[PDB]
């Protein structure tokens, strides 16, 4: 959802 | 040969341990042998003024009581055991 | 009250727990104790935080206050009340005879013995300030 | 009686050490004209 | 072989089981997901554990990260796949 | 601790 | 059945519980939301705990993680629903 | 037969049990048997 | 049961450990003890 | 020179290592990823650890979130490359 | 109400308080954002905390968790909006 | 003045200093990037710690989370700037 | 029972027994050492 770097799923 | 071996038995009857957490190694347990034990709280406080030096006090709250009572019912069970057993058994039936 | 209807409350857990921690009265707390039973300390060892470690770090104490492990306590239901957290040598008042009278029968069916053992106990709430439970409804 | 007065009052005067002015009871720690910290003096307690 | 497994499944981890979803209308997900892979692009509804239920406009292959209890077939247009 | 004609006081 | 209940839902986890925003313009949302979904694409406003606010020129299914205090109506052309 | 019983009242009278957490416990208590008490502080230091 | 036929459960685990605590009866608690072997507590001890 | 060494590596951490994936499908993975980096847009098919598999219609650079035990070849027509 | 106070907000959190940024070139941000939510596209100038500064060929909804220290003029043909 | 000091800078945290790559196809970069941020489209070719190196067809505003070791120049024809 | 006053109480259950016989193997070890050995070698061979 925000703001991170990290293709996780949220 | 084997009639000679006699198997050794335990020294005391176990028993499955169950849950011995019975709320009553906290709560206030008082002895009474009597029908019912009446506890006296005090649901409510005093009251205090911060008097002055010619406050010429009146009169101040006093706290109002409540009772409780505590019926005190019982508990019975009443187990069977043979005579021919009680004798026979070795163990402490009585006391087991 | 927690929230959601079965279980503790959806986005704010462990805040149902917290706040019935700090709303038993400051002197009741200095000697309180959770009460559960082994289904709902369970229910409660298995809450995690929003990585997958559980959030609550003999006695199997919780947030630093004791835990009496019940075994009669109902599971946490729609609306039942799974935890309870106060001072029970306050809240509580247990009045009984401290002994076990063992009347030994062997008259009535006489080839037997027929132990007849009764204690006699009571108790009810002494002090209704001194006992916060946890309600699951909303 | 006096079991229970002497409860009130060690809760009434509780009370005054912490929020009680100074008429007729102790003044109590909050009422002592606060300063923000920094701007410290003596006749003051500092806050953040 | 998986060098994280040991590592704890959280919300924010990607995707370990997926399951196409029915929008049965009338009982609830067997299990809700946490996300929702979009098949083909229309607007499908989904339900909160409130109620609220609300219909999304959305696209073919959107993946948009909410929770629902259920999945209603009567605005749904679009067919999805649940990640958890 | 009032008069002992009402139960409560 | 969810397998990710007694996880704690924090702020990155995803969508618990969405609720369709109205731009009331002089009050406060009910509940401040951790994301806009965005339903139709347009320009709205959003405002901060600061009082700051600007208007953002967003997209139709853009999702944006911004989590504002007050959605007003003045430049809001675009309707979104708030995800938490 | 049940007007012989006779319940057992108990042995004190309990109460509602209050807040006695007074900040008396972490301040100075200093007995005086006057109408006054004057603390002598210093509101400074000396110099070297 | 832990859930995977190998190993722990992949969406969940350390619950079929907790669950395995809470499966004895809070008397039987009172002095209970895990038997594992060393390869065990390592892949318990590798849970991360 | 790293300076997030000693950074421990989870799964919603950037990819370390990528492997390029071929559609077995009759083996699984060597290393089951933590995403798929699609090459080329198509269709293409994955496996759970339940056996659950479905069809996803991917893009080219979609970056999809799922954690697959095996990738089938009867429905792949889209090259990927699996982060990890 | 916000049922997500007492949480910390983290980096990786959603953007709790937003401004617009314009590019001074001579002196730093007030607040360094943690994000830029670009409002038109262009290419738009970011300097580090280390004065590496490069050039973005960026997009109009695009959002680039980038971290600036300084939004320089020269090149800026974007305007954006900073959250926090 | 960033109210976000004194928090440690994660993997997952938004990027603090950028350096734009240049593919040297020789030597390793001087820091390993957390992400890349890509300035035009193409093709481009990343190389792990186990030297699995392989191309992305990656696109223009396409940023990809993989943490590279060396990007060579022999089939790269896309320019990008590392993120960090 | 929580037996009541009037209610003449009737019997109650008793606990049935089970007996787990524990056979009492036996575990045999015959390990030969040479005489010249025991003789020769001033550790304690015997207690060792």
């Amino acid at each position: 959802i925000a703001l991170g770097l990290g293709l996780g799923l949220a | 040969g084997g009639y000679l071996v006699d198997p050794q038995t335990s020294e005391t009857i176990r028993g499955v341990l169950r849950s011995t957490a019975s709320l009553r190694q906290i709560a206030s347990v008082v002895n009474v042998e009597a029908t019912s034990f009446d506890v006296l709280v005090d649901k409510t406080d005093m009251g205090s003024g911060w008097a002055s030096e010619t406050a010429a006090l009146s009169e101040t709250a006093t706290p109002q009581i409540d009772r409780i009572t505590i019926p005190l019912h019982e508990l019975a069970a009443m187990p069977k055991a043979s005579q021919r057993l009680l004798d026979d058994s070795a163990f402490d039936i009585e006391t087991w | 009250a927690t929230g959601a209807a079965g279980d503790f409350a959806a986005v704010n857990a462990s805040d149902a727990v917290v706040d019935l921690v700090y709303a038993l009265g400051a002197e009741y707390r200095a000697n309180a104790s959770f009460v559960m039973n082994s289904k709902t300390a369970g229910a409660v060892r298995k809450m995690k935080d929003a990585d997958g470690r559980f959030l609550w770090a003999e006695p199997a104490r919780l947030m630093g206050y004791p835990v009496l492990i019940a075994e009669d306590m109902p599971d946490i239901a729609a609306n039942a009340y799974a935890i309870a957290f106060g001072d029970f040598g306050n809240g509580y008042t247990i009045a009984e005879r401290p002994d076990l009278r063992v009347l030994r029968d062997p008259f009535s069916a006489k080839p037997h013995v027929l132990f007849y053992a009764s204690k006699r106990v009571g108790g009810d709430v002494s002090d209704f300030a001194a006992i916060k439970l946890l309600k699951f409804a909303a | 009686l006096a079991n229970r007065i002497a409860d009130k009052f060690a809760r009434a005067e509780a009370a005054a050490f912490i929020s009680g002015d100074g008429v007729d009871k102790p003044t109590g720690f909050l009422t002592k004209t606060k300063v923000a910290n920094g701007a410290w003096a003596w006749g003051s307690l500092g806050y953040v | 072989m998986d060098v994280f497994a040991k590592h704890a499944v959280s919300l924010e981890s990607p995707a370990v089981r997926h399951y196409e979803i029915t929008p049965s209308d009338s009982t609830d997900l067997a299990r809700r997901p946490r996300a929702l892979r979009v098949q083909t692009g229309g607007t499908l509804v989904l339900r909160d554990e409130t109620g609220i239920t609300v219909t999304y406009t959305v696209f073919a292959g959107e993946i948009l990260p909410v929770r629902p209890v259920r999945v209603l077939a009567t605005g749904t247009t679009a067919t999805a796949v649940g990640w958890e | 601790a009032l008069n002992s004609a009402v139960a409560a006081e």
